[PDB]
Order: C-alpha cells, then structure tokens, then sequence
C-alpha cells in the first residue's frame, strides 16, 4: 500500500518541521558578523577579549543577545566572492589600523576597501561598523611627529578640527586631528552613496578598550533598528 | 621563485597548444544535431502533456 | 435617520399621560374610544376640535401648517368598505439647520466609511494574494485590516436597521411591529458583535502599535509563539471585555437594543480598555517618535520636512487621531478622522507602500511580458 | 581573454614628467571601472587614482594628488597617468587594474596579491 | 630570463590564438541562421517548498529525480521528496556558511562544504535511518565552494584555494589535485562519462581536467568577469558558463572557443546557476534580477523566463528525467516548475 507511506510521510516531514521551527528561533536570534581587517591589524586581540569576557567562529552573549562573528581567517586575500556571503549579515564589522606603520598606505587601502564594500551592491543594505583600531599606537605616533600622515594625506593639513571633537583626557590636538581627519575620510564614502539603506558606525578602539563589545552591540541593535524603521518607511 | 610558475605555465601553453582541434563548422553541425536529434526527449522543448507530467 | 427612538419614548409617555386625563374626564354625537397606541385629549361638548397634527414627530415643526380634522359619528369611527378596521384618517399630511448639518455629516462619514471598506478589502486581497508579502508583520496588518472591515460593515449594519425600523414604522405610521425585534435579545447580540468590532478595531490598532514597539526595542522572541500571542489578545481580549459587558447589559439594563448608554459607568467596562489601547499607542507613538528623531539627530540637512511626512504617515497607522478626542466640530472631526483612517492606513501600507509596491511592479511586468 | 598591456615606464631622473599608456584589449573598456595601482619597493600594492567608466568621478591617493593625473580613452581602450614632479618614493611597478564587475561602483581586489585583471605592470624609476 | 620566458608565453598564446582563428571558418550565427527557433517558453511554478530559513545557495537532484538537498545559510541541509513535498531529512551542519552540497549518484551519501575549508559527508542509507558524518575532508586552504559526488566513493571538490581535488572518501585523502587557476575556483560539473570535470574560476576561464591523469585537458578564455556557474552540455563536449558579467558562454570542447554568447542589453545582472534541458536546446540560468532566464542555446534568444523569486536566484536544477526545475534562491524559497 503507498497511503501508509505517504503517510509516514507526512509524519516524518511534520517532526521534521516541528525541527525546523524550533531551529529558525535560534537562526533568527543570533546576530551574523562578518569581521574583516588588514594584515595583523589588531582585531585578534579583539577577538580574544569578545570570546573570553563574554574561517574562525566566535559566538557570544551581550545584554541576552547572541552574536555570531566570523573571522574570516585562512582564506585568501580576495574578498570579491566570499563576502557575497555576507548578506544576511547584520554588520560588516571594518576594522583598520590607524597606526599600521611608524607598512605602505594601509590606510589608503583601508579607505579603498571600504568604498569597494558600500558600491557593492549586494552590501547595498548591509551596514558596516567601522572599528579604526590602533588610536594610541597613532597618538605617539603623531604626536611624535616623525611619521606623519600629512606625506599621505595633504588635505590633513588644510583640515580643521570638527567641533563635535571629544578628546580623551591626554589627547593633544595633534593626535583628535589624524583622530577626526581620518573618521571623515571614510565618511567621505559613507555618505556620498547609499543615504538610508546602510550606515557606518566609526569607531576608535585599541587593544586595551574592552567595552568594544558593547559599541558594536549598540550599534547592531541600530543596524535592525533602521531597518524596521525603513520597512515602514518610518525613516 | 617564480622560474617554477613560469616553467610550469610555459609547458601548461604547450600541453594546450598540441591537441586535436576541430572547424567551429564542424563543432556547430554537431551542435545542432545533437540539438535536432535529442528534441524529442525534451519534455520542456516539447511541452509534455499535464496527464504524463508527475509535477502538476 | 438620526433616532425612530425618542418618538417611540415620546408615544409611550404622551399615551400614560392622556389616557390618565381621558379616565379623569370622561365626556357625557362623539363617544370614547381608545385606538390602543393614541391618547386624545379632554375637550367640550357643543364644540369641535381644531387641532394641528401630533407633536411625538420632529416633523410636526418641520410644517407646523398641517393641521388634525377628526368629525365625529353616533358609532365613532369608520369601519371601511374593505375588509379592513382602520379608521378613515389622513395623517402624513405634515410629513415631508441642526438636520441638513447632520444629515451631510452622517452622509460624508458613510463615503468614508464606505471607501475605507472598499480599498481596504482590495488591499486586504492584495496583502493576501502576493505570498511573498506574507510575514508578520502583514499577518498583523491583514488582522488590522480584517477589524477595521469588521467594524466598517458592522456600521453600515447598526445604521441599515436603524434606517429599516424607522422607515417601516413611518411608513405605515406603525410604531409597532418592530419593537418586538427592539425587545429581543438579537439586535442585542448583533449590537454587542458592534461593540466587539469596535473594540477589536482599536485593539489590533494597539497590536500593531506593541509589535513595532518590540520589534525596535526586544528582538529576542519566537515569531511562531510571539504571533499566536498577538492573535489572541487582539481577538480576544476584545472578547474578555466586550462579552462582560454583554452580560452587565443583560443583567443589569433594559431594552432600547443597548444603545442607551445611560448608566455610563457600565459603559465605562469597554470605554477604558480602548483607552488604555489608545494610550500605549499613544507612549509607542512618542517613543517610536523620539527613536526616529533620534536617528534623524544622529545623521547629517533638514529633519523637519522628513519627519513630517513620517509622523503624518505614522498617525493612522497607531490610530493617534484619538488623543485629541479621548461641539458640531468636536463630533466632526471624531467621526471623520476614524472613518477616513481605514482609507489612509490602506493607502499608506498597502498603496504607497514601496514593497508592495515593488511587489505589484514585479507581477505586472511578469505578466506583461507573458503576454 | 582579459589583457592589460602597459608602457612608457622606464628610467627618468628625479622631478621629471612622464606618461604610462594602458593599452587595453579583450574587454570593452567603458563597461568597467578603471584605475592605477603601484608597488614600490618594500612590498606594498597600493591603489593611486580612481576614475569611472565616463570618467566623471576621479579620486587620488593623498600622496599623489594635485601631481598626478589620470585619462581615459574609452574608445582606444586605454588609460593614461600623467606623473608630473616626481619624488624618489615614486619609484614603483604601477600596474594598470580594472575591478571585476562592470558596471559597478564598487572596486574589490584590485590590490589583492594575485588579483587576476590586473595589469603586468611598468617600472616607473625616479 | 623572466622578460625571455614571458615573451616565449605571449608567442605561444598568440599561436594558439591564430591556430583558433584558423579553426574559425564560421560560426554558429551562420550555420544555425537556418534552425527553427523553439518559439516562446512560458513555464510556471509548480511546487513552492519552504522551510529554510537562511538563503538557499545550493540544491542537487537525487538520481531518483525525487529528491532534492538543498543547502542553505543557515546551516542546514535539508533533502525533499518534490512528489510528496515532503522533508525526508534536515541536516545540521557544523559551519552555518554552507556554499555547497551535492547528492551522491548511488543515493547512499551526500556532501556540503563551504567557508570551513571542509567538505562534510553525510551517509544517508545509514542502518538507523540517522544520517551521520562520515567524513570530513580537510586540506584545502580556501573555501569550499562547490563539491560533485562522483560514483566510487570519490568526490570532485572545487575550492576558493584556486585548487580543485579528487578525494578518496573511504581514505579521507585527495588523490589528484587540479592545478592551474589563478582565481577562487567556484564551480564544478561531472561531464555524463564522469571521467572529466570542467571548472570555472574567478579568471574569467574554465579548465577541462581529466579525473583519471590530473592534466587540465583545456582552457576555455572568453568570459569577462567571475565565472559564478558552470555546467556540462548533455553529450559532455561541451559546456555552458554563466558569470558576473552578465553573459552565458558555450564553450566547445573541439572547437577549443565559445560557441555562443547569452546575453541581453538590458540584463546588467550576474549570472549564478546554470543547468540544461534534456535536448541542451534549452539553457536555464539564475540571475540577480530575482528571474531564471531560459536561453536558447541555438539562437542566444530568451526563449523564456522562469520569474517569481523574491531574491538572487542562486541554484538550479533539473530532474533526471528532465520533467522539472527546481530553483533555490535566496529569499529561502525552492520552487519547482515545468
Ligand atoms: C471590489 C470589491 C472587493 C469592493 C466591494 C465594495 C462593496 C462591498 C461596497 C461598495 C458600495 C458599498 C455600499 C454602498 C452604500 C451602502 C448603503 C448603506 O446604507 C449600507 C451599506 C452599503 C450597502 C454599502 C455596503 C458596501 C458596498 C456595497
Ligand atoms: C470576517 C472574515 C473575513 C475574517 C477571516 C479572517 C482572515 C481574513 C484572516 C485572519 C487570519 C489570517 C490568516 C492567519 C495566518 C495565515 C497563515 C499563513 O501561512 C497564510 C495566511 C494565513 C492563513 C492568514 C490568511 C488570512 C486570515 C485567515
Ligand atoms: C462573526 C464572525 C465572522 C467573527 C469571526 C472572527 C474571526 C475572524 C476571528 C475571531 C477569533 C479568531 C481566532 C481566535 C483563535 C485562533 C486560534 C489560533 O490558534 C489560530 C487563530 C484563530 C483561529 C483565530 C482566527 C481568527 C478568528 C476566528
Ligand atoms: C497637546 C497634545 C496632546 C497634542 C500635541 C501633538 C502631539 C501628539 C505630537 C505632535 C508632535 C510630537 C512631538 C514631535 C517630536 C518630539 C521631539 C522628541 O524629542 C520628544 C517627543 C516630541 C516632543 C513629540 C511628542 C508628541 C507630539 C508633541
Ligand atoms: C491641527 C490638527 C487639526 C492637526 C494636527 C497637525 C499635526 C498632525 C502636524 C501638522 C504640522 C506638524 C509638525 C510640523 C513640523 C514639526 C517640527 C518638528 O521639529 C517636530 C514635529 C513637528 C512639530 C510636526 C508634528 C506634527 C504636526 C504638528
Ligand atoms: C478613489 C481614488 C482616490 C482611488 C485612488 C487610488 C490610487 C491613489 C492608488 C490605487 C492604485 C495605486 C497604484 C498601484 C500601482 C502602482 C504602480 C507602481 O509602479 C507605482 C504606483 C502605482 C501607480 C499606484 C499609485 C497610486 C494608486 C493609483
Ligand atoms: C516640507 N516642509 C515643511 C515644514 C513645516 Cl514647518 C511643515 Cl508644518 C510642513 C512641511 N512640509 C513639507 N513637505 C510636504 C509635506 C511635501 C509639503
């Protein structure tokens, strides 16, 4: 007979279902970062401190929220392809050495490899949180003023401060000036092109700032914010 | 360092260069012969009958 | 149109008051006789009545001309060559501004309201037809919009047999034969499907208005669970508090088909629960508000035209008209508004609406080019 | 078959002016976005000079700007970088790159190691 | 000696190319000039099968043609019964970015493999019904972006290594390695015979490897822009490309070019799947532009369009014996037409 069969069938396909929606209120759930950076830019110390205090996978817990970050690692340097991959992908945490030297332009390739992710249509949706690694190895650096980023970047000069500046306490004007010139480089990017879809979140980290967890966690809750926001065309 | 690459894509070009080509007229005769030959089996070229199409 | 009510009142008392009188004064030509539904009054021998037609109907100011001529016989009233036992009598003689004011108000209120229903169940159908609108969130709006269509027929249903019992009773100057449909327990339990629609209306309003909240602010729910638990409280909670009231209705008053609401604080049962919908739609509105402003604050020209436009299109949405409401004009906008908001929410969410829109542009394209 | 041929690199003393023509061929030229990549000595591939399919949209990198300059000649397929007062550092193997899709604004990988639409370079000596 | 040697490469690339010329006596546009178009194909979805809940990135046909496995983003590898719409098996995976899978030939395994550099096998005809890795096939250092169950325990698994590879399941070591492309390696195709495999690589180029020798028996040039799809012609000489650029290729295998160019001016979208008819008069490809186009393969015509995605359509297939298309995409959906 193939009604008894098609029936356990059905009862197969109905556990299997009754899995599969138990499974989608995990999927749903945890968040999806992609986690980028140049060559030893810093982010495995970030990593390590967002595994411990609470390709590689990490997956972790802030505020009852899961968040899944995939450091893409033993992959080759062509990311044409894989960030395809990337899609459902709440954010494409950017992280850049802002000090990188003291090895050619990685702040450039930095700027290029962000502009390249913001056209990418694919990406046309998918915000970017941008984690300028390295503020303190670049505030000796130019406060040093032995390498400067003015042989890099001209305008840094003809570039005055914003004042919507909040230095630390210790941070010279020589230093919140790289600090708020190289933020508007990429902001350059980020606003000449895609108003409203997908927005960058800069940020200024070091291996020692611990509460990274949180700004990215702050900034993901935006990330879903604005885009319930733009499903009802409330935004 | 990169004499091996160069070596190795240099007798890549040669293994490609010597093979048997054939006449793009005779490839396309093929072509569409195998495209006029096989249209019957082709229950999409053909539109099949709904009674013998198990998808309906 | 506006009440077959108060004349209905008016008969009852007028008839207790002058049947007493008749009984006081009996006369010693005309003999008494009482018409069962009409009390006359107490006049004189030797001498005829002159009268204008009775005062129970509004109407009677409307041409105060008409006039009451009763001759009478040694066997005081007619019977007629018919099978028939009627007195012979001729009174719509004074039958044909607050009416013309109104009358194009209700009239207005039932285009919009009429139109709400049309495009609304037209965007209904739309939601429900594409499949790939189908997510939550427009399960949430196809409920919204199935209440609100609720609510829309069941106006035209609580203003259709209103105008039916009125025109049968005027018609025949009959009065009677209705009041036994008034006294039964049906216009009452279609009337508390009435309170229910409303109810469910603003509730699913309230609905939507707590699932975009969450949806902003805890995104940590199971949408399988979390959708079952919307469903139910917008369906039934308007149930938990509309069927007590039902039931206080029953117990505790009297007929009319329960659309005096005289003891208001039995009213009250169904008043606060939609206007505690209306106020957390109200905080969500704010909060909602105050996160866009926020966003807007934290981007780079102008967020005041922008965020005009947002909030215009975020008030029907939550139903915020009735912050205000919650005296011709003060009715006339709280009639309006809620009419006119079943049109502009499915103008604003299923028109306007960029995905369904891309969605229709998709499959008009698709079959345009199929043929 | 994507070919990039490139010349007029060579050697020139330092403070000079000179010219690389991009010879493209094998893909047309106005479909895709183009620009200029180097390697100076030290093993860094960095991105110079940005300029759409039309040419309307032209960036530079910090280090080269108001000194440098890019054409394009959709039409012969060719991509022109005129290299007005150099520096010693200028001394690089520019290589003439096109990102992978057209009609893109987006530029992935052009800079990648073993990126595969890119050109075999010219040496430009200062 | 590199500028020597480089020289020496240019003069045998030019030879080939003028040996190419030489074989380019015409060209299809002229001798199919007088075939018969196959007129206008208008086919609808006739299953939708839901249930995943992540984007659908790949989906293969069970040699019964009944069943199907689909993988998607969100970590599962799921196996559907299209008669019966019904899920046989939901298959976790232990990496989420799953950018392959693939049904073996004898039904008794199947394969997934993406981002963890790890080809994961799953045995179905298991004792216990409890579909159980097997293996798990380790050694590229790139990506795992599309895995061909070849028939005796074998597997062809193309990577983002730029490195394709023969592996030997029972073993869990590759045999062969294919060698030769410069760019992320990101389809595979087992020619009918299943003794050569055709690759597609982010080269714009397609390399014909023999299984059995390890030699890329030929290199296929002409596409512009990452080949994103491959898949072979029904008599396994030849085979058809689809890429970013927009465009479907045909390469012949004795004509040693392309035979034809699928391509519209007013698609600007990248191709993502491709697969053939029973006759390969029809071409079925996946498109950005959320539709499957189904190109005739004598005329570079639309013959069709297979359009009710809500999203990129990312893989398709067609049943053995031809009586439907299964198209994953990624709005999660896999929908069945004919
Ligand atoms: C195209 C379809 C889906 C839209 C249908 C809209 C229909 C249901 C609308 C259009 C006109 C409307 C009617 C016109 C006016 C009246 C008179 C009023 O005293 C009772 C309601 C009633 C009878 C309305 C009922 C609903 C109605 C019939
Ligand atoms: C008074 C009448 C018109 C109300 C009828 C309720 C209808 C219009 C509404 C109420 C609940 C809704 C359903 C609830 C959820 C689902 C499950 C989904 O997988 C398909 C759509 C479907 C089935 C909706 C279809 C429309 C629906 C049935
Ligand atoms: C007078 C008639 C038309 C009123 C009909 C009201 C209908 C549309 C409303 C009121 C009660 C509602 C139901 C309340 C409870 C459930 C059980 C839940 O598991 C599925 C939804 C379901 C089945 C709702 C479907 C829609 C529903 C039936
Ligand atoms: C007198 C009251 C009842 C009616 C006034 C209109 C109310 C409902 C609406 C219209 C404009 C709205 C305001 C516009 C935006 C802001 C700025 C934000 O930072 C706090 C909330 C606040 C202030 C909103 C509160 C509610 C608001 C004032
Ligand atoms: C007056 C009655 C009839 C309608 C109410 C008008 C309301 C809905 C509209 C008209 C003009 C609108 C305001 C115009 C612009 C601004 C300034 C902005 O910074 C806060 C919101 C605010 C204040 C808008 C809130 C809503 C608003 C007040
Ligand atoms: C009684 C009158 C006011 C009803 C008016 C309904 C109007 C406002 C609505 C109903 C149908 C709607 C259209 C539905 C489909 C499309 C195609 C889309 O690509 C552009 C928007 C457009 C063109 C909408 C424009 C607004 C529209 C015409
Ligand atoms: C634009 N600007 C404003 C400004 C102010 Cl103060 C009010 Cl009240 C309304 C505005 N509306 C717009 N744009 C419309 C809604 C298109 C007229």
């Amino acid at each position: 007979d193939q009604r008894n069969e098609e029936k356990a069938q059905r009862e197969a396909n109905k556990k299997i279902e009754k899995q599969l929606q138990k499974d989608k209120q995990v999927y749903r759930a945890t968040h999806r970062l992609l986690l980028l950076g140049a060559g030893e830019s810093g982010k495995n110390t970030i990593v390590k401190q967002m595994r411990i205090l609470h390709i590689f996978e990490t997956k972790f817990q802030v505020d009852k929220v899961n968040f899944h970050m995939f450091d893409v690692g033993a992959q080759r340097d062509e990311r044409r392809k894989w960030i395809q991959c990337f899609n459902d992908v709440t954010a494409i945490i950017f992280v850049v050495a802002s000090s990188s030297y003291n090895q050619t332009n990685r702040l450039q390739a930095a700027l290029k490899l962000f502009d390249s992710i913001w056209n990418n249509k694919w990406l046309r949706d998918t915000s970017v949180i941008l984690f300028l690694n390295k503020q303190d190895l670049l505030a000796e650096k130019v406060l040093a003023g032995k390498s400067k980023i003015e042989d890099y970047f001209p305008e840094f000069a003809r570039y005055t401060t914003p004042e919507d500046a909040t230095p630390e306490p210790g941070e010279d004007p020589r230093v919140t000036r790289a600090k708020y010139f190289i933020r508007d480089e990429f902001l350059r990017i980020s606003t000449a092109s895609g108003d409203g879809r997908h927005y960058c979140y800069p940020h200024f980290t070091c291996a020692v700032d611990t509460e990274n967890i949180r700004r990215v966690f702050n900034d993901c809750r935006d990330i879903i914010q604005r885009m319930h926001l733009r499903q009802y065309e409330l935004l | 360092a990169s004499i091996a690459q160069a070596r190795k894509l240099v007798e890549q070009l040669k293994m490609e260069a010597n093979i048997d080509r054939i006449k793009v007229s005779k490839a396309a005769a093929d072509l569409m012969a195998y495209c006029e030959a096989h249209a019957k089996e082709d229950p999409l070229l053909t539109p099949v009958p709904a009674s013998e199409n198990p998808f309906r | 149109t506006v009440s077959l009510w108060e004349t209905v009142q008016k008969w009852r008392e007028y008839r207790r008051q002058c049947q007493r009188s008749l009984t006081e004064d009996p006369p010693p030509f005309c003999n008494r006789t009482f018409d069962e539904y009409a009390c006359w009054p107490d006049g004189e021998p030797g001498s005829f009545v002159n009268v204008s037609c009775p005062w129970y109907l509004p109407w009677a100011s409307s041409v105060p001309q008409g006039h009451v001529y009763r001759f009478c016989t040694a066997e005081g009233l007619w019977l007629q060559k018919d099978n028939s036992s009627l007195p012979w009598r001729d009174l719509s003689e004074c039958e044909e501004s607050p009416e013309e004011q109104l009358l194009f108000l209700y009239i207005i209120y039932t285009v919009g309201y009429a139109l709400s229903f049309s495009a609304l169940v037209i965007a209904s159908a739309i939601l429900l037809g594409f499949r790939h609108l189908h997510c939550t969130r427009n399960y949430i709006h196809l409920n919204l919009f199935a209440s609100f269509i609720l609510r829309a027929l069941s106006v035209f249903i609580k203003d259709a047999a209103l105008k039916w019992m009125y025109s049968t009773a005027a018609q025949q100057h009959q009065w009677d034969g209705l009041l036994s449909y008034q006294d039964s327990l049906s216009c009452r339990l279609v009337f508390l499907l009435m309170q229910y629609c409303v109810a469910a209306n603003y509730y699913w309003l309230l609905v939507e208005g707590v699932y975009l909240y969450t949806l902003l602010a805890f995104s940590v729910l199971s949408e399988q669970w979390i959708f079952r638990l919307y469903v139910s409280i917008g369906w039934g909670v308007p149930l938990l508090f509309v069927v007590p009231w039902g039931i206080v209705k029953y117990l505790y008053e009297d007929e009319g088909c329960w659309t005096r609401n005289s003891n208001m604080n039995y009213w009250l049962i169904i008043r606060l629960p939609i206007l505690f919908a209306i106020g957390v739609n109200f905080l969500i509105f704010v909060r909602v508000i105050c996160i866009v402003v926020s966003k807007l604050k934290a981007n780079l020209t102008d967020i005041k035209c922008r965020l005009a436009k947002s909030t215009l299109t975020l008030i029907p949405l939550l139903g915020t008209h009735e912050v205000i409401f919650a005296r011709f004009i003060k009715l006339f906008t709280e009639l309006s508004f809620t009419s006119f908001q079943g049109l502009m929410v499915a103008i604003l969410y299923c028109f306007v609406n960029n995905e369904v829109q891309l969605e229709f542009r998709k499959s008009w394209e698709r079959w345009r080019l199929e043929h | 078959q994507v070919q990039l041929q490139e010349s007029g690199g060579g050697l020139v003393q330092p403070g000079g002016s000179l010219r690389l023509s991009c010879a493209a061929s094998g893909f047309t030229f106005s479909n895709y976005k183009m620009n200029w990549v180097r390697q100076a000595p030290g093993k860094g591939l960095e991105w110079v000079s940005d300029i759409s399919q039309s040419g309307a949209s032209i960036s530079y990198t910090g280090s080269v700007k108001g000194r440098f300059t890019i054409s394009r000649d959709n039409a012969k397929n060719t991509l022109y970088l005129q290299m007005n007062s150099l520096k010693p550092e200028d001394t690089a193997v520019y290589y003439c790159a096109r990102c992978p899709a057209p009609f893109t604004r987006d530029c992935f990988d052009v800079t990648s190691t073993t990126y595969a639409y890119r050109g075999q370079g010219t040496q430009v000596t200062v | 000696e590199l500028d020597q040697l480089r020289q020496e490469a240019e003069q045998l690339k030019n030879q080939i190319r003028d040996a190419r010329k030489a074989c380019a006596d015409a060209t299809l546009s002229q001798i199919t000039n007088n075939i018969d178009p196959v007129g206008r194909i208008q086919m609808r979805t006739r299953r939708t099968l839901r249930g995943h809940l992540a984007k659908i990135y790949a989906m293969h046909w069970g040699t019964d043609s009944r069943l199907l496995v689909s993988a998607s983003q969100d970590g599962k590898l799921i196996i559907w019964d299209s008669y019966t719409t019904n899920k046989v098996h939901a298959i976790p995976l232990r990496s989420s970015w799953v950018m392959t899978c693939a049904y073996a030939p004898s039904g008794n395994y199947v394969a997934c493999g993406g981002l963890d550099n790890i080809c994961s096998i799953y045995n179905l005809k298991t004792r216990e019904g409890n579909v159980r890795v097997s293996r798990e096939l380790a050694g590229h250092t790139g990506y795992l972006s599309c895995c061909r169950f070849l028939d005796d325990n074998q597997i062809v698994t193309s990577s983002g290594d730029t490195t394709c590879a023969l592996w030997d399941i029972e073993t869990g070591q590759q045999t062969t390695t294919f060698t030769g492309h410069t760019g992320d390696v990101m389809s595979l195709s087992l020619a009918p015979d299943t003794r050569l495999f055709v690759s597609g690589a982010c080269d714009a180029s397609a390399k014909l490897w023999d299984v059995r020798e390890g030699m890329c028996r030929q290199t296929f040039t002409g596409h512009e822009s990452d080949i994103n799809a491959i898949c072979f012609f029904p008599n396994g000489n030849a085979f058809a490309t689809g890429s970013d650029d927009a465009t479907c290729r045909l390469f012949d295998l004795r004509a040693d070019q392309e035979l034809m160019t699928y391509s519209h001016d007013n698609i600007i979208c990248g191709i993502t799947s491709v697969s053939f008819s029973k006759s390969g008069r029809l071409l079925l490809a996946g498109y950005d532009d959320f539709n499957c186009n189904v190109w005739d393969a004598l005329k570079a015509d639309r013959a069709g369009v297979l359009a009710g995605h809500d999203n990129r359509v990312s893989c398709l297939g067609v049943t053995d014996d031809g009586m439907a298309v299964a198209t994953g995409s990624w709005d999660s959906f896999l929908k069945i037409w004919n």
